[PDB]
RNA sequence: UUUUUGAAAGAUUUUUUGUAUAAAAUUUUAGGAAUAGUUAAUAAUAAUUUAUAAUUUUGAUUAGAUUGUUUUGUUAAUGC
């Protein structure tokens, strides 16, 4: 009485469920408008895809871009969680602190036995990348999730320097993935996906919290602008925040 | 006539054209008759081979939270007729559904008697079919029911198969058609090893036949008004059995 | 199965080798949205709307579509039936059957059929609420039935529906769940009309997977 | 299949029919009569189109004379010519290939050609039909027998494939020492 | 489909059958399979002329008003008997008379020992309705030699044409499951003195020679003249 | 056989028998009203040939 | 069609069809020499 | 020739009704106040009623509620016989009964004649048996039935009952009565009980 | 009702031949893919010596089958010179492997190519087996469904005879063959088979047991069929052709002929084609059986 | 105004599969303007879900004539 007879948004037919069967024999009924959700509806950020081996180990050390002080970034990140906490109590324990802020270019699986030997190899690609690259400028806008929910983030947009910085941090994973054959998490000739990481669910709290963070806490800024930030420094870092608040600084680059 | 594809007519949140859900009831002699011609190749299995849950020593012990948890689907067979703990026993005398059995007990020992069990939980129904006497398979040695101690003993063996399921539940959840492996008769070979094998002379050849086949009584064509050309009428030979195009026997 | 026996041998050799890279996921294409025919099909979870000729990574399946076949009653105007429900359900392979049974309430489109809280199973011997999905080795494939808490008792015949083909209809019944609404007398449209299958369908016997006559 | 069903136009089953290689030919004056012959379904629309699958021909009813020939003094020759133009090869991929059903006329026809062996209603009334019997029918198979090894050949090379890929002329398809 | 004649023929349209599959041929239309149908027209007309002069009583003549000479009641209860077994006795009323409802009896329609045909069904089981010659009669069929391995119903019992030789051995009880017939090369061994088998699935028995004669005087090879 | 059906409108001659309706189908219109109960002491009589038979008993 | 035979079996019936498909055996035995004859063909 | 089209489809197979066409349409409005004056006309109800959405055979529990308020004949119950056929006819005739009748129940009704008003009930009641209910008679029922018409006196019943014997239900006649309702013997059976004929 | 149906959820009528039960070639690692190899090798090794002579691997067409051709001895130690390589080349990983697979290949090679008795195949295998078992634990491997079929061909092999030569209605064996110790050989190792739980019976099994029956003269064979495989086994024609092998040899006529129709009417039943060598075998004597074997319209047509 | 084998062709010893509704181009009348169970997304939702919705002067909706895209007539011929 307010649309189409039969409407195409409920036209459907399922082709893992055998032939004759939801004719004569049996019905499957079902909710197919979830499982035919796009990346757009629900946020699946296609995170390069670490193997089985790569995927056993936690990550080691990680190149980050460094956010300056006095940012955009910071202080419309400090008003979503504002509204995180103003919505729940609840959600506190899972967002992550402003200070522990970095920009995430990469994560890598190193070995202590030959820890800062291939560290030193690493930085010299590093360094001999970032070295002509001027400052760079990149946006932030609307956030998205990593292990299915298990995190958000406000993943900065290809829309201002994502080319010239992939061309680096893919330059850097090439280098670091079949010249030194050190373990970033994907193929050597992957891109993995820059990525500011807001809020995450830990396997300490898939227990309590779960698996998958509650969307509606934060579904709101799904496609919020968080701003437009200029960053001048590639550091690699080893995974110790407790140092002073930022990882452990384990090399840095100037741009 | 084949099978097409998918359902492209009608909403499925209102099941149409589909042919029902057979749910085999314990109460009408359709149980009996599903249930009924599953048992004799379970009988002709513990026959020849040993399989372990079959010969049991006594019924299953298990709190009736944990009941539903075990059982349905066990099958097995006690040496004497004994109800599990927390059912209740209903014989059962329906020439209906005892009718089926013909066939179990001219293969094996004849049948005694046959009840449905139900539990105090009224969900878990029992199908227990006593047997009697000596039986009429050649049961092996190394069988399961040769260790039910039954063919050791003499005559006036009277041992008890046990079937349990959930009531209402179609022929599918039937776990009794799982122990379909079939197993030859060896013990007919077992002629030609022992003592037979010097008294027994085989002939290889056939012998000189100098005597034509005796015929049959001379053929008096039918005299009723029959149904036709059973080619024609796409029925097979008998009704029964037999190829279409092989319509032997069909009056002609 | 010789698919599933062997992809599953492979999915599992694939992680018996540490030495392979990851994969390139700009070259590792999903499924298109938008395709030739008319409808919004669904192909498998390895499957492509269009030709992907490589022999893509087995990769794990991380929700299941499990199908939990219910027990809807039916009417054809000539009587209730019994007849298959499936409800496939997407679901991980993590969860507990206890939140899994949550999930197919919160999936299903016919509250016909969680209006009393029922139960799982598979090939009978039912699964407890603690344990999870590969605790017993729930696949997509495990043939599974549900059981309501009244399912021991539809041999039965006291709370077996009371239909107006054989049965009288009282003014009680007619402010009750199916019947309200079931539309006893016709309208001038009918207004609700169900299905109709005739008092000789079948022959003289009801529907058996064996030969009767 | 239809609730009030049109009478002089039922065939047996179903809205497509299966093709059938019929000869039509519009009914006007006798001399000016002659027959489509073509491929097509049963149950069609009014029209000879709406299922025509091939056209296959046309026949002329009318003996016509060897006027595209010089008089001969032969006999045969002279006599009137009846012609028909098939679609041999479609006719083959039809017929036999997909299965379309011959009607009678059409075979009465084909049957002159040469492809289909005369037809069932070539009736001739002065001989009668037969007389089967097993004991004779047994009796002579008995007498006259072929074997396996002659029988399942022209099985294969009749029904199935039969270019024999002559097992000396397959040298030619095995190749020589820059690859050998 | 499944098994027409001769595989799939095309010279004519008749040359498949009156029905080219033993199956359905429709999966919408169960019942169209082919059974071996015997006439229900035929052998359901029950000749009224036997019950002309008998003066019925109906089961709303329970009135005195309308009750009858006990001596015309007897002619009425020879005459609807008489009238039931104009054609034949369906096998509700062969096997109420014999003993133990008849199960075990072999039975036959009358077909089913003319011709080619030998066949009888090794009764297994009969159930009767209120109104009796009517109700479940199930049965080990036998074709040939060979029986069903489980009781099936019997089709056209409910019909009148059947016969039964009730002989004594078969006189199976109300307690003891019938113990099914042993089929004769598989049950029971082969013995070429106390069964032979009539036809086998390659049989037909040669012209009977009254058939020919009359197809060839038909046909005109017989000269047939006035 | 067809001049059965010939009585019949289905409209083609169908071998299929379709009950032609008349507009007063049912006897709660066509003025039948219900059935007349007898007296059951009119029903409950002895009938002639039990009487005469009944007096044929002291004899 | 399938033919009428005039000694077919006549259901004595007002209601459906005052001939029946019911062969005298020499029916179901001419119809032999008329199927055979076809299936030679 | 199938009615498969011309009808709807819950209506295939049926057939024994007449001019089924009226449930057809029976849901038009008119048609409505129509039968539910046909469904008040055949009565057994109060308040207004009409058979249901899609059927034509007429409710089972309807017709099983007309059938069982039909008032039963024979108001006027007297001798052991109308009483046992007062309850006969409300066991084995009231509507749609799984139970046939018994040679046991036969042998009462038999057993209670009087007149020969009671002859014909219980011999109602025997054609009932014998023809409608597909019984086996016992053994001795020719006893049971010889003796309950010398009880009226009737012997033409007798030696017709004899001479067309197959038809009744009557299998196991002993020449003691035939060669007696002819004369071949003046007698038929010595009752062993008290060791006297008749 | 009429026979026990072959369903989906579940099969029944058994298999009519045994599979090796395993993964792909593929799928093998690397040590296992050796023995892979010389099974695969063997197999062609066969396969050469069938296409070599094919009247000496069809078994009983003529003496030349029982005459151990030249120039297989040579052949032969060729395959043990693989087989002792790959026992060499692998020690105590060639125990942990499964080499059934080759087993049965070694068991057929020996078994076609050479002229053993099937006695002398169940020594070999065992030879193998214990062989193989006394690398690294105290065990043995118990020969697979596959490898015990070798074993029951090896003994139809044994009992086969020439019978139709060109009007020779006699059966033609082998020079000095005693099935009275062929007999009881395959009653024993068939002991031992159905003993072993493992091994599921297929009817390529039972068809060797059933030709060995025939071929040993037992006149039990039929009682075999039916006790063990015409009822429960999706059974073929060549049952039935070896079995009438056995019917004919009886002394009537009277017993021959009617057992044969019997037969035909199992076929009829249990769905089963009678084959041309079923057809024939039956006419070549028919003028004295009288048992028609020909569908009327089949006669017809083969007359016009 | 568009759609398939599952009917049938149609062949075997059994359970046997993935090919369909969508469109796309062309649309009349002298004086020419407003039209409406509405558009999209969610949906196997909402007779009261969300919204800056959709058709139109590239001639919309109403109303008018009109059967829609290898058949003719004329003409040397685009045409008409």
């Amino acid at each position: 009485e307010r649309g189409l007879y039969f409407p195409i948004n409920h036209r459907i037919v399922d082709r893992r469920i055998a032939s004759g069967v939801t004719v004569e024999e049996a019905d499957v009924q079902s909710r197919y408008r979830r499982e035919l959700r796009t990346s757009f509806a629900t946020g699946e950020t296609r995170q390069t895809i670490p193997p089985a081996w790569s995927a056993c180990e936690r990550p080691t050390h990680f190149l980050s871009l460094r956010l300056p002080v006095r940012n955009v970034l910071r202080t419309r990140v400090n008003e979503m969680h504002n509204q995180i906490l103003f919505s729940h109590q609840q959600h506190a324990p899972l967002l992550v602190p402003l200070e522990k802020l970095h920009i995430t270019l990469g994560v890598m699986a190193i070995s202590e036995r030959e820890e800062t030997e291939r560290l030193a190899s690493i930085y010299d690609c590093v360094s001999e990348v970032f070295s002509v690259i001027h400052p760079l400028q990149l946006r932030f806008r609307g956030l998205g999730t990593f292990g299915f929910g298990r995190v958000l983030f406000i993943r900065v947009v290809p829309e201002a320097d994502f080319g010239i910085l992939e061309t680096a941090v893919s330059k850097i994973r090439r280098r670091v993935g079949g010249e030194l054959k050190v373990d970033m998490k994907g193929n050597p000739h992957d891109s993995y996906v820059p990525h500011v990481t807001i809020a995450k669910i830990r396997s300490k709290q898939q227990t309590q919290f779960g698996s998958k963070i509650p969307i509606s806490m934060w579904v709101e800024y799904q496609h919020h602008d968080f701003g437009d930030v200029t960053f001048s420094q590639v550091d690699i870092c080893s995974m110790r925040g407790s140092k002073d608040g930022y990882y452990h600084t384990e090399g840095s680059v100037h741009l | 006539a084949k099978r097409f594809r998918y359902n492209t007519k009608y909403p499925s949140l209102v099941s149409y054209n589909k042919l029902p859900w057979e749910i085999l009831n314990h109460e009408t002699p359709e149980f009996h008759m599903h249930v009924a011609p599953h048992y004799e190749q379970i009988m002709t299995l513990a026959a020849s081979t040993h399989v372990p849950h079959i010969v049991g020593k006594k019924h299953l012990e298990m709190p009736p939270e944990h009941r539903l948890r075990l059982l349905p689907g066990m099958f097995y067979m006690l040496d004497g007729d004994s109800i599990p703990e927390g059912f209740t026993a209903n014989r059962v005398l329906d020439p209906t559904a005892l009718q089926y059995y013909g066939r179990l007990e001219s293969l094996v020992a004849p049948v005694q008697a046959v009840r449905m069990l139900i539990s105090d939980d009224l969900r878990i129904v029992c199908n227990s079919v006593t047997l009697q006497g000596p039986l009429q398979l050649p049961v092996a040695s190394y069988a399961s029911l040769a260790s039910l101690e039954v063919v050791t003993n003499k005559a006036s063996a009277s041992f008890t198969l046990f079937h349990f399921v959930r009531p209402n539940r179609p022929p599918s959840e039937l776990q009794l058609e799982k122990y379909y492996i079939h197993a030859p008769r060896a013990m007919a070979l077992a002629e030609f090893n022992s003592t037979s094998n010097t008294s027994w002379e085989p002939k290889l050849q056939a012998p000189k036949r100098s005597k034509r086949v005796t015929p049959l009584p001379a053929y008096r064509p039918p005299q009723s008004y029959l149904m036709g050309l059973a080619e024609r009428l796409a029925v097979v030979p008998g009704s029964s059995f037999g190829r279409r195009s092989l319509m032997w026997g069909h009056w002609f | 199965g010789q698919y599933e026996r062997e992809a599953f041998e492979a999915r599992r050799r694939l992680e018996e080798s540490k030495n392979y890279p990851g994969p390139i996921r700009s070259a590792t294409p999903g499924d298109t949205r938008f395709y030739a025919g008319s409808l919004e099909s669904i192909l498998q979870d390895n499957d492509r709307h269009y030709w992907r000729a490589v022999i893509d990574d087995p990769q794990v399946q991380y929700v299941i579509p499990l199908r939990i076949r219910f027990k809807l009653f039916t009417w054809v105007t000539t009587g209730w039936e019994q007849r298959l429900h499936i409800v496939q359900t997407m679901a991980p392979r993590d969860i507990t059957i206890a939140r899994l049974i949550e999930l197919v309430t919160i999936e299903n489109q016919s509250p016909y059929l969680c209006s009393s809280t029922f139960t799982l199973a598979v090939d009978g011997k039912e699964l407890d609420p603690d344990k999870s999905l590969s605790d017993y080795g729930i696949t997509e494939h495990s043939r599974i039935d549900a059981i309501e808490k009244l399912d021991h008792l539809l041999h039965k015949d006291s709370e077996r529906p009371l239909d107006w083909t054989v049965d009288e209809m009282t003014t009680e019944c007619l402010k009750r769940s199916p019947y309200k609404e079931m539309g006893m007398q016709p309208q001038p449209n009918l207004a609700p009309r169900y299905e109709a299958r005739p008092k000789g369908y079948f022959g003289r016997n009801n529907y058996s997977g064996m030969k009767q006559e | 299949a239809r609730a009030i069903i049109k009478r002089r136009t039922p065939q047996l089953w179903g809205a497509p029919g299966a093709p059938i290689i019929r000869m039509r030919g519009h009914h006007v004056v006798w001399k000016f009569q002659s027959y489509d012959l073509f491929v097509e379904h049963t149950h069609k629309r009014r029209n000879s189109d709406a299922r025509l699958l091939h056209y296959l021909g046309k026949h002329c009813p009318h003996p016509q004379k060897s006027l595209w020939s010089p008089d001969t003094p032969v006999a045969q020759d002279r006599h009137l010519f009846m012609l028909t133009t098939v679609d041999v090869d479609a006719f083959k991929y039809w017929f036999g290939v997909k299965r379309c059903r011959l009607s009678m006329r059409p075979w009465a026809l084909l049957a002159k050609a040469g492809l289909l062996p005369p037809s069932l209603r070539q009736n001739s009334k002065i001989m009668p039909k037969p007389i089967f019997d097993k004991e004779q029918l047994m009796r002579y198979y008995l007498a006259n027998r072929k074997e396996e090894a002659t029988i399942e050949r022209e099985d294969y090379l009749n029904y199935k494939n039969s270019l024999v890929k002559s097992e000396e002329e397959r040298a030619a398809e095995r190749p020589v020492a820059p690859y050998l | 489909r499944r098994d027409a004649l001769n595989g799939g023929s095309s010279m004519t349209l008749g040359s498949k059958g009156m029905k080219l599959s033993p199956d359905p041929h429709r999966r919408r239309m169960p019942w169209t399979a082919a059974k071996e149908y015997v006439p229900g027209v035929v052998l359901n007309a029950k000749e009224k002329m036997v019950l002309d002069g008998v003066k019925l009583v109906d089961v709303e003549c329970v009135d005195r008003a309308s009750q009858v000479d006990p001596l015309e009641a007897l002619r009425a209860t020879v005459a609807t008997y008489e009238y039931n077994t104009s054609t034949g006795k369906n096998i509700f009323q062969l096997a109420s008379q014999v003993e133990f409802d008849g199960r075990g009896q072999r039975f036959y329609r009358k077909e089913w020992q003319e011709g080619t045909y030998d066949k009888y069904v090794t009764l297994s089981a009969i159930d009767f309705n209120r109104d009796g010659n009517k109700g479940t009669a199930y049965g080990y069929v036998t074709f040939h030699g060979e029986t069903t391995t489980r009781p099936v119903q019997i089709d056209f019992a409910d019909v009148p044409g059947w016969h039964m030789e009730f002989r004594v051995e078969r006189a199976v009880p109300f307690n003891a499951i019938v113990p099914p017939p042993p089929s004769i090369g598989t049950d029971v061994p082969v013995d070429p003195r106390s069964y032979r088998l009539r036809a086998y699935p390659f049989y037909d028995a040669p012209n009977p020679p009254e058939f020919v004669e009359r197809l060839l005087k038909d046909r005109g090879v017989i000269p047939d003249s006035p | 056989e067809w001049l059965y059906y010939k009585q019949f409108k289905t409209i083609d001659f169908s071998y299929r028998v379709i009950p032609e309706l008349p507009e007063k189908y049912r006897p709660h219109q066509n003025g039948i009203d219900q059935a007349p109960l007898p007296d059951y002491r009119e029903i409950n009589k002895m009938p002639e040939w039990a009487r005469k038979e009944e007096e044929r008993l002291k004899e | 069609r399938q033919l009428r035979p005039y000694y077919n079996l006549p259901s004595k019936s007002d209601h459906g069809r005052k001939m029946t498909g019911f062969l005298t055996p020499y029916r179901h035995w001419m119809w032999k020499q008329n199927e055979l004859w076809r299936n030679v063909h | 020739a199938s009615l498969r089209y011309r009808r709807p489809y819950w209506m295939l197979f049926l057939k024994d009704v007449d001019n089924w066409k009226i449930y057809t349409v029976i849901q038009q409005p008119d048609h409505q106040r129509t039968e539910m004056l046909y469904q008040a006309w055949l009565g057994g109800l109060d308040r207004p009623y009409t058979r249901p959405k899609c059927m034509a055979n007429q409710p089972l529990w309807l017709s099983k509620k007309r059938h069982i308020l039909r008032k039963d004949r024979l108001d006027g119950p007297e001798t052991p016989l109308e009483k046992y056929v007062l309850e006969w006819h409300k066991r084995f005739h009231s509507f749609q009964g799984t139970e046939r009748p018994t040679v046991d129940d036969l042998h009462t009704a038999l057993d209670l004649v009087e007149r020969p008003l009671d002859l014909s009930y219980a011999f109602q009641l025997l054609n009932q048996c014998r023809n409608v209910n597909n019984i086996r008679f016992a053994k001795d029922t020719f006893l049971v039935f010889l003796e309950a018409c010398l009880r009226v006196d009737r012997k033409d019943c007798a030696l017709y009952a004899t001479e067309n014997a197959e038809a009744l239900g009557f299998w196991h006649i002993e020449e003691d009565y035939r060669r007696y309702l002819r004369g071949e013997q003046s007698w038929y059976r010595l009752s062993p009980l008290d060791n006297m004929y008749y | 009702p009429w026979r026990v149906g072959n369903n989906g959820r579940a099969m029944a009528l058994g298999p009519s031949l045994t599979t090796e039960d395993e993964m792909q070639s593929r799928f093998f690692s690397n040590d296992q893919f050796l023995v892979h190899m010389l099974k695969e090798i063997l197999r062609i090794v066969l396969q050469e010596h069938r296409r070599r002579h094919p009247e000496a691997c069809s078994r009983g067409e003529g003496e030349a089958f029982f005459d151990q051709v030249v120039d297989a001895r040579e052949t032969l130690n060729f395959c043990n010179e693989l087989i002792e390589r790959l026992f060499a080349v692998l020690g105590q990983k060639m125990h942990g492997l499964n080499t059934s697979s080759l087993l049965s290949v070694i068991l057929e090679l020996y078994r076609v190519m050479g002229k053993e008795t099937g006695m002398a195949l169940l020594r070999r295998a065992n030879q193998f087996l214990e062989r193989k078992a006394a690398l690294e634990d105290g065990a043995k491997e118990s020969l697979t469904a596959p490898n015990y079929l070798q074993v029951l061909m090896g003994f139809a092999d044994e009992s086969a005879y020439v019978y139709d030569s060109k009007r020779k209605g006699l059966c033609r064996y082998r020079s000095g063959f005693d099935p009275r110790t062929t007999m009881q050989q395959l009653a024993a190792t068939v002991q031992e088979i159905a003993g072993n739980p493992h091994v599921t019976w297929a009817a390529d099994m039972h068809l060797q047991v059933v030709c060995t029956m025939v071929g040993c003269g037992t006149m039990k064979a039929n009682d075999y069929f039916v006790r063990n495989v015409l009822r429960q086994f999706c059974w073929d024609s060549r049952f039935l052709e070896a079995l009438y092998m056995e019917y004919r040899r009886h002394d009537d006529v009277d017993m021959w002929a009617e057992l044969t129709k019997r037969a035909l009417v199992w076929t009829a039943r249990y769905n089963v084609n009678a084959s041309e060598r079923l057809k024939r075998l039956i006419e070549d004597d028919y003028d004295t059986i009288q048992v028609h074997t020909r569908t009327f319209r089949e006669l017809a047509v083969f007359q016009f």
